[PDB]
This record gives C-alpha cells, sequence and structure tokens, in this order.
C-alpha cells in the first residue's frame, strides 16, 4: 500500500545509481578514470582525452 | 650500402606495456616512501595514483 | 620482419630516461603512454618485439 512513497524513494536511488554509473563510461577516451590518463599521458596528449 | 634512406636497413623494437589486474612486475626506477595510514596523503601504488 | 623475435620482460626494473634521452633513434612513438611517464608507471608484463 505505501508502495507510492518507495517508488519515488526508488526512482531517486535509480536516477543516483545512473549518474555514478556513467563515470565508468570512457566516452571515446582510453580509459574511464582521470588519474589513469594524467599518469600515463603529457598534456597535450592527456587533454584530447 | 647504396641504397637510398627508404630502402637500407631499420632495426624496429616494438615495446608493449601490459597494464592488466595482475600484480605488477615492471616497474620504473621510483622508490616507495612509507606507508602513511590515518592521513590524507597522494598515493601512488604500482603506478595507480 | 616474417620471423620477429619477441622477449618477455618482467620482474625487473628499467630506468626508462636512457631509453627516450638518446639521440640514436630516428623513430620513437608512443601511444597510449608517455616515454616521460614510464619511470613512473608498473606494468604487469612488457614485450619487446624486435
Ligand atoms: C650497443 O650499444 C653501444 C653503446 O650504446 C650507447 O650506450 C647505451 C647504454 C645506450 O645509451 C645507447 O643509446 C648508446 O648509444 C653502441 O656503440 C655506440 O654506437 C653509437 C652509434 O651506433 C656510437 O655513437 C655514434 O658515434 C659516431 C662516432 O663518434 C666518434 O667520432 C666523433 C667525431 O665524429 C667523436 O666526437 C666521438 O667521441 C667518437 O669518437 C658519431 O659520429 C655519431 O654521431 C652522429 O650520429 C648521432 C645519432 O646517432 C647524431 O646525434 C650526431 O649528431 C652525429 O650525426 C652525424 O651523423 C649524421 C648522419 O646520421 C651526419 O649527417 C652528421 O653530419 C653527423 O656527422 C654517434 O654519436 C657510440 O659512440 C658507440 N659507443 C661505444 C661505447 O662504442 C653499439 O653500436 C651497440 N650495438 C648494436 C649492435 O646496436
Amino acid at each position: 500500500a505505501l508502495g507510492k512513497l518507495q517508488d519515488v524513494v526508488n526512482q531517486n536511488a535509480q536516477a543516483l545509481n545512473t549518474l555514478v554509473k556513467q563515470l565508468s563510461s570512457n566516452f571515446g577516451a582510453i580509459s574511464s578514470v582521470l588519474n589513469d590518463i594524467l599518469s600515463r599521458l603529457d598534456p597535450p596528449e592527456a587533454e584530447v582525452q | 650500402p647504396t641504397y637510398g634512406v627508404g630502402y637500407q636497413p631499420y632495426r624496429v623494437v616494438v615495446l608493449s606495456f601490459e597494464l592488466l589486474h595482475a600484480p605488477a612486475t615492471v616497474c620504473g626506477p621510483k622508490k616507495s616512501t612509507n606507508l602513511v595510514k590515518n592521513k590524507c596523503v597522494n598515493f601512488n601504488f604500482n603506478g595507480l595514483t | 620482419v616474417y620471423a620477429w623475435n619477441r622477449k618477455r620482460i618482467s620482474n625487473c626494473v628499467a630506468d626508462y630516461s636512457v631509453l627516450y634521452n638518446s639521440a640514436s633513434f630516428s623513430t620513437f612513438k608512443c601511444y597510449g603512454v608517455s616515454p616521460t611517464k614510464l619511470n613512473d608507471l608498473c606494468f604487469t608484463n612488457v614485450y619487446a618485439d624486435s
């Protein structure tokens, strides 16, 4: 019966999950981690990624 | 020896660095410091900065 | 080139400063990594194909 409230909570949670999961996407870069790109690449090549 | 630059022999070495999840076994000449816990530090574990 | 030699490098430390400070190379192109960063990186394995 309380689903109406729980539904709301679920939705919010789902949204945040998606947001966090988007940090694991490369979006075309060699890596999805900024630290790996910065530690492996020179600034001219790192900025492109 | 009389060939042009486009036909003279060239020695080629291709270094393929593999960064898997396994323990690292090829490293640079970088010395490891002491392990500091319970503080905000700038750590570097096997290149993972 | 058809029987290109391959050597596996593992369990060692390499000072790559000597490698890229050398003037004896005409081609030195690194993809996915910078020559000046190798001294700070640790790799699981390296393959040298000559
Ligand atoms: C195995 O390794 C040995 C040692 O390698 C060295 O050490 C290792 C740890 C690593 O750091 C390596 O990168 C490093 O090289 C090899 O022996 C070395 O072989 C080198 C060449 O293969 C050689 O360097 C050359 O030496 C010649 C001759 O130098 C003598 O004469 C000059 C006067 O001309 C004197 O000042 C010297 O003191 C020597 O007495 C030299 O001419 C070469 O310089 C030319 O080439 C350079 C690029 O290689 C250029 O940067 C430089 O400006 C110069 O340019 C000339 O050439 C142009 C054409 O390319 C031309 O157009 C221009 O006008 C110039 O005239 C070069 O420096 C090392 O001396 C030698 N070391 C030892 C100890 O023997 C060995 O060959 C390796 N073995 C294998 C199988 O690979």
